[PDB]
């Protein structure tokens, strides 16, 4: 199928806690593969994905090198934004970035993104031509311009088109057995008698790999979306993704309901019922 | 791997 | 400024079967800022040995973390996430039911 390289980056201020905190990951699909954390002792890119880890010394040392520069670009920024916006020199203040490429299944470039917020809200982003610019307010307008003047885009758009697809091509290749898999979901399904004329049903999928899945739950056939309680899809933490979701079925009715099953790993969409 | 640089607001 | 509570859901990483090993996990998520200070409780008390995810966050900008640890559960033992954050006036616990 597609798949994607994101890296995330969060800077925290921490005005008179020292220096700002700076944490880097980076992610092929759902599996990490690197990270930097500002607070930690070893002040390296680190692995942490076993695929990447056997890369050489020029891989680190780059990655380490160009992490760094990311944090100190980061910490300028977070006294430009304090500035543009008028803020104390007291509070903390988060910047976040994002950027990254999505190939299709023939590992062929589909989009680029770098994507910057403030506070938890959009500030600017490059948009989809991957040559011009969205000012989410009146302050980003002013790097917008800037960042049209210094044809900042044009770097990215070189970077996102061709070296990113590039290194998302050799991940992929050297994570084949982890990052090529798909692991269809295991799949259950509980019930517990809420009283005695109600009981919840409730539909696991665990173990899955990618993230992405639909589970979704049918009275004769019709979608019961109100009446049912979903959970976000969250890590087991050896790499696969759960997920349920739960109906709450009168009395003798469980035959009734149905639970549907969509995933990357299943040949069909399995469709499963108490009975 | 990362950009090789990231440019300044 | 923007403040979001964070989704709490604790949970193991296998299908609890007593006196076999197993990970406690509470994942957080949609939360912002990124200041957070979870537990995992054993019997009420804070357990030593927590590790927890590179901070991460979705589309929206929201932060979510992973803390985990190892352990057997028990017919008898009980677990739980303490969570605190601004958007928390208490620390909100999260008992871990072997089944969600």
């Amino acid at each position: 199928g597609s798949h994607s390289m994101r890296y995330f980056f969060t800077s925290v201020s921490r005005p008179g806690r020292g220096e700002p905190r700076f944490i880097a990951v980076g992610y092929v699909d759902d599996t990490q593969f690197v990270r930097f954390d500002s607070d930690a002792a070893s002040q390296r890119m680190e692995p942490r994905a076993p695929w990447i880890e056997q890369e050489g010394p020029e891989y680190w040392d780059g990655e380490t090198r160009k992490v760094k520069a990311h944090s100190q670009t980061h910490r300028v920024d977070l006294g430009t934004l304090r500035g543009y916006y008028n803020q104390s020199e007291a509070g903390s203040h988060t910047v976040q970035r994002m950027y990254g490429c999505d190939v299709g299944s023939d590992w062929r470039f589909l989009r680029g993104y770098h994507q910057y917020a403030y506070d938890g809200k959009d500030y600017i982003a490059l948009k989809e031509d991957l040559r011009s610019w969205t000012a989410a307010d009146m302050a980003a307008q002013t790097t917008k311009h800037k960042w049209e003047a210094a044809h900042v885009a044009e770097q990215l758009r070189a970077y996102l088109e061709g070296t990113c697809v590039e290194w998302l091509r050799r991940y992929l290749e050297n994570g084949k057995e982890t990052l090529q898999r798909t692991d269809a979901p295991k799949t259950h399904m509980t019930h517990h008698a809420v009283s005695d004329h109600e009981a919840t049903l409730r539909c696991w999928a665990l173990s899955f790999y990618p993230a992405e899945i639909t589970l979704t739950w049918q009275r004769d056939g019709e979608d019961q979306t109100q009446d049912t309680e979903l959970v976000e899809t969250r890590p087991a933490g050896d790499g696969t993704f759960q997920k349920w979701a739960a109906v709450v079925v009168p009395s003798g009715q469980e035959q009734r309901y149905t639970c549907h099953v969509q995933h990357e790993g299943l040949p069909k969409p399995l469709t499963l019922r108490w009975e | 791997s990362l950009l090789m640089w990231i440019t300044q607001l | 400024m923007i403040q979001r509570t964070p989704k709490i859901q604790v949970y193991s990483r296998h299908p609890a079967e007593n006196g076999k090993s197993n990970f406690l996990n509470c994942y957080v998520s949609g939360f912002h800022p990124s200041d957070i200070e979870v537990d995992l409780l054993k019997n009420g008390e804070r357990i030593e040995k927590v590790e927890h995810s590179d901070l991460s966050f979705s589309k929206d900008w929201s932060f979510y973390l992973l803390y985990y640890t190892e352990f057997t559960p028990t017919e008898k033992d009980e677990y739980a996430c303490r969570v605190n954050h601004v958007t928390l006036s208490q620390p909100k616990i999260v008992k871990w039911d072997r089944d969600m």
